[PDB]
């Protein structure tokens, strides 16, 4: 069981609800589990794409293909922008 | 700030799949942003059920309910069942 740090997860959650809203510890842990499941789900499809393209290292295009294929196409443009800004 | 998320941890999660051995440097960066977008949408959707129940505390059952209402979350149906 490998998860993103609970405090980082909780901070992102808190930003999405009213200032006085509260989050049960068990709900934070649940979202931790869900995020790892999300990473694994996308990565599995990206791995298949990588192999199909005669490669061995899963790249950004593989991840984006996976997101589009698996019902997360709306993530593609924001992700491309974020990566561009990150490397610029 | 999405840039705050630990990329080594994201890479470790990816590598839990035994078939996943080599990962580009850029892939964890993409996942850091994706994780923020995903957590935000999942939390917002759970909070719909929190508010519907006139509660101020978001609970696991609210997340379970949200998962059933969005086919993008189909992959989580058996992870967080109602």
């Amino acid at each position: 069981d490998i998860y993103l740090p609970i405090a980082n997860v909780a901070r992102i959650m808190k930003n999405a609800i009213p200032q006085t809203g509260k989050i049960a510890k068990d709900a934070k842990e649940c979202v931790q589990e869900c995020v790892s499941e999300f990473i694994s789900f996308i990565t599995s499809e990206a791995s298949e794409r990588c192999h199909q393209e005669k490669r061995k290292t899963i790249n950004g295009e593989d991840i984006l293909f996976a997101m589009s294929t698996l019902g997360f196409d709306s993530y593609v443009e924001p992700l491309k922008l974020y990566l561009q800004k990150f490397r610029e | 700030r999405v840039q705050e998320l630990p990329l080594a941890r994201i890479k470790k999660i990816m590598k839990l799949d035994e078939d996943v051995k080599m990962i580009s440097a850029e892939a964890p960066v993409l996942f850091a942003k994706a994780a923020q977008i995903f957590i935000t949408e999942l939390t917002l959707r759970a909070w719909i059920h929190t508010e519907d129940n006139k509660r101020r505390t978001l609970q696991r059952n609210d997340i379970a309910m949200a998962i059933t209402k969005f086919d993008q979350f189909d992959f989580l149906i058996d992870i967080v069942p109602r």
